[PDB]
């Protein structure tokens, strides 16, 4: 006459703010872009 | 913040400094049993089990 | 000590009870308490950075 209580659950892992991965949507694209322009006598670059 | 039984004292002086454990192991191992969802509840520990 | 003089050795029971000390929270040991008491002790090596070669 005696009985057991069994139970069990799941978590997140102890690590999980240093090895997990990101689901995204990504959308409208921007880009950026470096040049190097020159005449006369200047060199220099600029970021644009 | 920690609580025992109608206490209410701050976590950082509890008032069986000095020497916790050894005047009362049992005691002090059920105060800490019921502040474990207390966000105070390991500066309580170590007030708890420390003395020289 | 304690004596019965009354009925035989498989009658009655030793059942240390002790106390004093957490021991763990594991499968294989039972529960002595429904809702439980659990406790929290911080366990040592946390998990760092380096760099191999
Ligand atoms: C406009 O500016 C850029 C950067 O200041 C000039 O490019 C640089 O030119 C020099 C001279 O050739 C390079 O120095 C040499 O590089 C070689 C690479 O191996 C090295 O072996 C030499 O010892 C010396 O350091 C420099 O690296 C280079 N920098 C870059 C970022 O490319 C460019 O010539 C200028 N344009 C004009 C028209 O003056
Ligand atoms: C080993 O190095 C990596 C890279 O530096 C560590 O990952 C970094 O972990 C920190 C946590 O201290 C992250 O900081 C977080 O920043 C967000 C904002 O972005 C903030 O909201 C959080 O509260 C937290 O401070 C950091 O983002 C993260 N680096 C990257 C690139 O995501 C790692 O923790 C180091 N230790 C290990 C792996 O044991």
């Amino acid at each position: 006459e005696n009985t057991q209580l069994s139970e069990a659950y799941v978590d997140r892992s102890d690590v999980c703010r240093h090895d997990h991965a990101s689901a995204y949507k990504a959308h409208t694209a921007s880009l950026k872009a470096k040049v190097r322009v020159m005449y006369g006598n200047v060199n220099q670059t600029v970021d644009v | 913040m920690c609580v025992l039984a109608n206490a209410t004292f701050p976590c950082f002086q509890p008032p069986c400094v000095p020497c916790c454990y050894e005047n009362n192991a049992e005691a002090t191992l059920r105060m800490l049993e019921d502040n474990v969802d207390r966000p105070g509840y390991y500066d309580l520990l170590q007030a708890a089990l420390t003395c020289r | 000590d304690m004596t019965i003089n009354t009925c035989l050795i498989e009658q009655c029971h030793v059942s240390v009870t002790d106390h004093k000390k957490w021991q763990f929270n594991s499968p294989f040991v039972p529960r002595a308490d429904e809702p439980a008491r659990k406790g929290k002790v911080h366990i040592p090596f946390p998990l760092d950075n380096i760099t191999c070669r």
